[PDB]
């Protein structure tokens, strides 16, 4: 099931978001808070369970199925799974709608990129880490290019973390050969937000 | 209704990873619901797994679900009269390393039409962390990281491969706290773990004054100092 | 209550049995009715 990555909104305000690859009704949308268990906010599309605001509404039209939150809090920040049966009884997920409700105000990113040292060259390995810091909302997605074209290889990615200053945090690393990175001048890292993209590059 | 999941946090590669859950307010006999578990890897989405149930039909003596992926290496079990679920997964790698939840499968389990359709989860546990590593704990490897903006740079230390967390990292001794940071670990390919720092300072203190980063790990017995230069 | 299978009672015959018995049988009525006739069957015509 393909499900958007993100989504925001302001406190009051009604956001709606989607699923497709749902042929039956047996669509279902969990909410899953951040160090915690999941929890199951809708069933059997519209329909809703017990101790769960009216305000939460699942919809299917089509092969697209939607849930539909009105009038924002603090709580409802969390990570958005959808849920369906296909076929005979096997069910399977979406990669979840990360929605936040956080305070303002919205900031650009802030990257700081660092080439492998030279201690680390000597030791036959390469490691080369973007930290993206003071960004809203806390979802961002990084790429990774050597000369012009990308890099789709040693890419490890974490979900970014709230810092003191309420602003957002993440680091991706990316792993490779000394052979490569001698070989290629300059290494490119892209960091996507909110469409916008900031980027950094290092040379030996 | 409460699930409480126990076993094994820490499984080496390759081995068998057992893990049981312990319903509480509900009988697994109840053919209202199907039993399994949904693993949720770190920073990745939900996957399931399987479930079974003991109420049958007439030509078999239960239903049981496997992931098509996952079934080679599976095998689940039901104690009716204990109450118990069990989740047997055989030759693990550290791609299975995940957050492991007990589940409860709700859908057309009560009343269906051939085949039992089960499509959500209504009860969830609180789930447990099992981490699958093919090696023992390990100190991790330090390296200084060297700056160049904006009349304050920014410069750090590397902490590479290393197991298990946590790790503690001081600057001077904790000297400075106004403009310092610290970012989370991350879980590698090889199932080790893996973070850094980043502190921001004036371009005019370079010099004889130097930074040094106090590193502390208690599982590996490491703590170790380095000076940073550019 | 009924757990389970949402269904009416039903009664399997296979196909080809039934057929094989019906071809042995349809000709012992031509033992009576004469060698060569035209025999149909049809269900219950009516009653309890
Ligand atoms: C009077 O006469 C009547 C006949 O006129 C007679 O009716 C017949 O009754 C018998 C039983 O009484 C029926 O036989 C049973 O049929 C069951 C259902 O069979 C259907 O579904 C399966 C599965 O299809 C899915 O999976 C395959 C493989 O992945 C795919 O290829 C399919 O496309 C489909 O995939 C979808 O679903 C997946 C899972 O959700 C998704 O992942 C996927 O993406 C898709 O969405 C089909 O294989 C069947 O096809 C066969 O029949 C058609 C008929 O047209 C043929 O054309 C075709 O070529 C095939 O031959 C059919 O569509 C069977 O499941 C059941 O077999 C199970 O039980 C026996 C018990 O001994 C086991 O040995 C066997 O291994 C099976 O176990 C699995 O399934 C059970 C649940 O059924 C589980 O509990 C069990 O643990 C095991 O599950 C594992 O495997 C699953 C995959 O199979 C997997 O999903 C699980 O996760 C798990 O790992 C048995 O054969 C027969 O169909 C009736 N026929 C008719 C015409 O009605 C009636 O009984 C008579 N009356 C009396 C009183 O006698
Ligand atoms: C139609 O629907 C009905 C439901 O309406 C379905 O009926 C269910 O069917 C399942 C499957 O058989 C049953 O589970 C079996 O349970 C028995 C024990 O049953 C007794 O205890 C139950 C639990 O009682 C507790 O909970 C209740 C509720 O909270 C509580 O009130 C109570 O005080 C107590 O605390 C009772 O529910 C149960 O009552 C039932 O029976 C009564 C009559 O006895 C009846 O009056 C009731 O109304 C009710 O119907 C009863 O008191 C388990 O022993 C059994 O486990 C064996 O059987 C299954 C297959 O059936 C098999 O898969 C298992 O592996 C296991 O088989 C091994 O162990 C046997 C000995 O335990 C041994 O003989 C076997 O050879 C085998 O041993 C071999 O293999 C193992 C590995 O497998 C190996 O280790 C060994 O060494 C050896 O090699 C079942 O789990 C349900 O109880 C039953 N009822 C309900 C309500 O769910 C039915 O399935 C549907 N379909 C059809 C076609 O009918
Ligand atoms: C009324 O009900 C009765 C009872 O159900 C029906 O009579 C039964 O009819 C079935 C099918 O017509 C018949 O089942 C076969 O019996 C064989 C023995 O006689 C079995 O060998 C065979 O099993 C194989 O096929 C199954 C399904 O494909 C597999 O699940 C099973 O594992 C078997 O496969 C094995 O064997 C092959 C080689 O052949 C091997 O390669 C595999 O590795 C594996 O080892 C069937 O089960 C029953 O025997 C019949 N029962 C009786 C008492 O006669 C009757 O048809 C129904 N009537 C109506 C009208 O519906
Ligand atoms: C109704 O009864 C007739 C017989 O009067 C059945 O016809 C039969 O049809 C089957 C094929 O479905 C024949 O089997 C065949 O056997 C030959 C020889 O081994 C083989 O070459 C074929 O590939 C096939 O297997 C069967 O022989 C034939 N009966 C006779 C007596 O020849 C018919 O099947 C019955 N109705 C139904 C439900 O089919
Ligand atoms: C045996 O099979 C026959 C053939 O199907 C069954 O006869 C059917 O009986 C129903 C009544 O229950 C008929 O419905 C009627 O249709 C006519 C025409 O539309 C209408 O005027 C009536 O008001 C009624 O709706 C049905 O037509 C009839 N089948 C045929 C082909 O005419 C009979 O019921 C079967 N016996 C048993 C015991 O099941
Ligand atoms: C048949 O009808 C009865 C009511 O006359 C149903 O029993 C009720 O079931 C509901 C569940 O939705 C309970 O909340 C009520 O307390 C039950 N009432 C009584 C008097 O038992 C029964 O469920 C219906 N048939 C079934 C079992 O499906």
């Amino acid at each position: 099931l393909t499900q958007p990555p993100s989504a925001s909104g302001s406190p009051g305000q009604s956001i709606t978001i989607s699923c497709t690859g749902t042929s039956n009704n047996f669509v279902s949308w969990y909410q899953q808070h951040a160090g915690k268990a999941p929890k199951l906010v809708i069933y059997d599309v519209n329909k809703r369970p017990s101790g769960v605001p009216d305000r939460f509404s699942g919809s299917k039209s089509g092969n697209t199925a939607s849930l539909t939150v009105s009038g924002l809090q603090t709580d409802d920040e969390a990570v958005y799974y959808c849920g369906s049966l296909v076929g005979n009884w096997d069910v399977i997920f979406g990669g979840g709608t990360k929605l936040t409700v956080l305070g303002q105000p919205k900031a650009a990113p802030s990257v700081t990129l660092f080439p492998p040292s030279s201690e680390e060259l000597q030791a036959n390995k390469a490691t080369l880490v973007c930290l993206i810091s003071d960004f809203y909302p806390g979802a961002v997605t990084v790429a990774w290019k050597a000369d012009s074209s990308p890099v789709k290889a040693g890419v490890e990615t974490t979900t970014p973390s709230k810092q003191s200053n309420n602003k957002y945090a993440a680091s991706s690393y990316l792993s490779l050969t000394p052979e490569q990175w001698k070989s290629h001048r300059s290494y490119s890292c892209q960091v996507t937000h909110e469409g916008s993209t900031v980027e950094k590059t290092v040379a030996p | 209704p409460q699930l409480q999941e126990s076993g094994p946090t820490l499984v080496e590669a390759s081995e068998t990873l057992s893990l049981t859950c312990a319903v509480s307010g509900d009988s697994t006999a109840a053919c209202n619901s199907f039993w399994g578990w949904v693993r949720q890897p770190p920073g990745k989405g939900l996957e399931w797994v399987g479930s079974l149930s003991h109420c049958a039909s007439y030509w078999n003596r239960g239903w049981t679900y496997h992931n098509p992926s996952l079934k080679s290496r599976l095998t689940l079990a039901l104690d009716t009269p204990k109450n118990l679920v069990f989740l047997k997964l055989n030759s693990v790698t550290a791609a299975d390393t995940a957050t492991y939840y007990c589940a409860r499968f709700g859908g057309e389990v009560l009343r269906y039409t051939d085949w039992p359709k089960p499509a959500w989860v209504d009860l969830w546990g609180r789930g447990t962390l099992v981490t699958v590593s093919s090696a023992s704990t390990k100190g991790p490897s330090v390296f200084p990281l060297a700056p160049s903006s904006g009349g304050t740079a920014a410069l750090g230390c590397l902490v590479k491969d290393y197991f298990p967390e946590p790790v503690t990292v001081s600057w001077n001794s904790g000297a400075l706290t106004s403009g310092v940071h610290t970012f989370p670990a991350v879980l590698q390919s090889s199932g080790l773990y893996s973070l850094s720092s980043v502190v921001t300072v004036p371009s005019s203190s370079l010099g004889t004054q130097t930074y040094i980063c106090n590193v502390n790990h208690k599982p590996s017995n490491t703590k170790v100092d380095k000076r940073v230069e550019p | 209550d009924i757990i389970g299978d949402i269904r009416q009672a039903h009664c399997n015959v296979s196909k080809a049995t039934w057929n094989e018995t019906l071809g042995k049988v349809v000709k012992q009525l031509r033992k009576h009715f004469g060698n060569n006739t035209i025999i149909r069957f049809a269900n219950s015509s009516g009653g309890d």
